[PDB]
């Protein structure tokens, strides 16, 4: 009769084709990264072709079913998320030369290599020569010119190809009902089709100001103590005022702050907070790692893993014999087949990464019900958002007193407290503001605002103001430093960091007050609390088949993104740093820069 | 339709044998009967035969 029929039986076979497809595609990518070999590359390159052409012919057959009116909740959104093909919305000639501009600058990345000036032959990549240098080295001569180079040897042929890039991701943002790229990637969060629930793409920049607005004495006294801290370590290379340099922040880009810590660790002669040598005295091995990993799933109100997983995952390092890329991964490859690649040593890092793989294994479990294209997270920022809160909670000490995993002697003090704070605002809060900056200046690099020949010429005097970093080394157009990381060069978006980490704070803080919990907010377990569990699992059960906000709303009770838990848990922080910053100047000044004086 | 199997699948999706009874009680000639197992055949001794 009617189309609504039509698109349901139509969306069952594309279910049941699909199903099978990413079954086959799951499987030959869990084959090549498990076993590195050529043929493993071939079956995976053609899995992967496959797949495409089977979503370009869903694409076009779905092309003709009108839009119309149908509000069954699933339909309507499998058919918008199958209509937005975006490459291959312009003509073939322009998804060609898309494609070449793409791999251009993607092979441009890559291959960014820089070669020492005392030796032409002695070039280095990205890894593992300059994380190494920037990790380890902390001369500030030798990370000022490691910034230099990098920002200079792959700038320059980046910049109008990344100009091309912005002006096609325009045409293809806009052939598409959309006002720019950045409104594309709006669309993920986009919410209609709900009364009383309904969210707007302007919404969106507007939370994201108002929160980092709240944000910024956060950011402003981390920042003053940072600030003071390597002055005390560089006298003479930090303005007791002035913004701190680029090469200064921990990392190469501002990324990640981890680096700082060290050098602005509150009381390094404390104890730092470290089990290793605990596990090793015990014995103890992987496989008893995700067995203790899957028992506190089971105390926090999970059901036990099927026997499929454990028969099928790898838990450690598989040798050279058949070689295997070491980062992390889960898979969920349909038709009920669960599965995790690591490489597990005898470390809190892989223990904490393990919680991250196997919760992140069991909230794409959680979605097993809803079709094909509902298996997702509601935003890009949940099954990280999962993880993170996992491993935060795994994280503290109590849950390793319970288990045996430190001596019970520990005596938890308001010192470690304080560094264990430090390093989450370095490490959590420290990338924050600047992927606020990034995403900002992406945003308005699309929208059409930013002339070309001004691009940096705004980046640098917002980042004198947003990140209150100062350039050291003068540029002109020719480098194009702010896409100088990965997620720019690879196509991906930036702003699921800063929604991961507002998402992860709300869902501990709902979990914690659905656990009991009395006291501090980092001091707080969500074990054997079965009520927060399936509180959180109500969540984790409705994937993307439903807006974002009523899931939000099923787990912390608001329909908008606030900071109140960001603020709730780092008052200690907020009140040292207040404490210690009494007789030092709070913010940074514009006009300092290392390279004029 | 296909109605293949395999192996890795996991519980409800392996392929099963089922086998049926029809009967009928309705008053009739009596055909299928059973032998009542057996017991032990005693003599020389007042039983229930
Ligand atoms: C690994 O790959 C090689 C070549 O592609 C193949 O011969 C071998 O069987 C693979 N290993 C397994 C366990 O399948
Ligand atoms: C939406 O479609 C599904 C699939 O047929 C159906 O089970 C469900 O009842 C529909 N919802 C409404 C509100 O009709
Ligand atoms: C999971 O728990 C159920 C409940 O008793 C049990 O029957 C099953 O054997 C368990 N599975 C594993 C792999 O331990
Ligand atoms: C949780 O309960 C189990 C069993 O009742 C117990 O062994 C464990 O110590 C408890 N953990 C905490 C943090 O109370
Ligand atoms: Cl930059
Ligand atoms: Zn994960």
């Amino acid at each position: 009769s009617t189309i609504e029929e039509q698109a349901k039986t139509f969306l069952d076979k594309f279910n049941h084709e699909a199903e099978d497809l990413f079954y086959q595609s799951s499987l030959a990518s869990w084959n090549y990264n498990t076993n590195i070999t050529e043929e493993n590359v071939q079956n995976m390159n053609n899995a992967g072709d496959k797949w495409s052409a089977f979503l370009k012919e869903q694409s076009t057959l779905a092309q003709m079913y009108p839009l119309q009116e149908i509000q069954n909740l699933t339909v309507k959104l499998q058919l918008q998320a199958l209509q937005q093909n975006g490459s291959s919305v312009l003509s073939e000639d322009k998804s060609k030369r898309l494609n070449t501009i793409l791999n251009t600058m993607s092979t441009i990345y890559s291959t960014g290599k820089v070669c020492n000036p005392d030796n032409p032959q002695e070039c280095l990549l990205l890894e593992p020569g300059l994380n190494e240098i920037m990790a380890n080295s902390l001369d500030y001569n030798e990370r000022l010119w490691a910034w230099e180079s990098w920002r200079s040897e792959v700038g320059k042929q980046l910049r109008p190809l990344y100009e091309e890039y912005v002006v096609l991701k325009n045409e293809m943002a806009r052939a598409n009902h959309y006002e720019d790229y950045g409104d594309y990637w709006r669309g993920d969060y986009e919410v209609n089709g709900v009364d009383g629930y309904d969210y707007s793409r302007g919404q969106l920049i507007e939370d994201v100001e108002h929160t980092f607005e709240e944000i910024k004495p956060l950011y402003e006294h981390l920042h003053a103590y940072v600030r003071a801290k390597l002055m005390n370590a560089y006298p003479s290379y930090i303005s007791p005022i002035g913004c701190l340099p680029a090469h200064l922040l921990g990392d190469m880009w501002g990324r990640f702050w981890t680096n700082l810590y060290s050098l602005t660790v509150p009381f390094g002669q404390k104890p730092n907070i470290d089990v290793t040598d605990a596990m090793v005295d015990q014995a103890w091995d992987a496989q008893r790692i995700f067995k203790e990993a899957e028992k506190f799933f089971v105390s926090v109100g999970l059901p036990n893993m099927t026997q499929g997983f454990w028969e099928n995952s790898m838990l450690t390092d598989p040798g050279n014999v058949q070689k295997a890329v070491c980062h992390p991964t889960a898979w969920d490859l349909g038709k009920g087949d669960f599965r995790i690649l690591m490489c597990t040593k005898v470390t809190m890092d892989d223990f904490l990464t393990a919680h991250h793989e196997m919760g992140h294994i069991q909230y794409d479990m959680a979605y097993a019900a809803q079709p094909f294209l509902l298996r997702n997270g509601a935003n890009e920022g949940f099954h990280e958002a999962v993880g993170e809160i996992m491993s935060l909670s795994a994280a503290t000490p109590k849950h390793l007193k319970s288990i045996g995993l430190l001596s019970p002697d520990f005596q938890e003090d308001n010192e470690t407290e304080i560094n264990f704070l430090l390093k989450q605002a370095l490490t959590i809060v420290g990338t924050l503001p600047f992927t606020y900056m990034l995403e900002k200046w992406r945003w308005m690099v699309f929208k059409g605002e930013i002339p070309k020949d001004q691009w940096m010429k705004k980046w640098w005097e917002m980042k004198r103001e947003i990140v209150g970093v100062v350039e050291p080394v003068p540029h002109d157009e020719t480098y194009c430093d702010p896409a100088s990381l990965f997620h720019v060069s690879n196509d991906y978006s930036f702003i699921r960091y800063y929604t991961r980490t507002l998402y992860q704070f709300q869902f501990q803080e709902a979990l914690c007050q659905a656990a009991k919990h009395e006291g501090p907010l980092h001091k707080c377990d969500i074990s054997n609390s079965t009520e927060a569990g399936q509180k959180l699992f109500n969540m984790l059960r409705l994937g993307k088949s439903e807006p974002w906000t009523l899931a939000l709303e099923n787990v912390v009770g608001a329909k908008n993104m606030n900071v109140r838990p960001l603020l709730n848990y780092f008052e200690p922080l907020f009140t040292w740093l207040k404490d210690q910053n009494k007789n030092s100047f709070v913010g940074w000044s514009t006009d300092w820069s290392p390279y004029a004086d | 339709q296909s109605y293949g199997f395999r192996p890795t699948y996991g519980v409800g999706h392996q392929p099963y044998r089922v086998v049926v009874l029809s009967f009928e009680l309705l008053h009739a000639p009596a055909t299928v009967c059973g032998p009542k197992k057996s017991t032990n055949l005693v003599k020389n001794k007042c039983v229930n035969f």
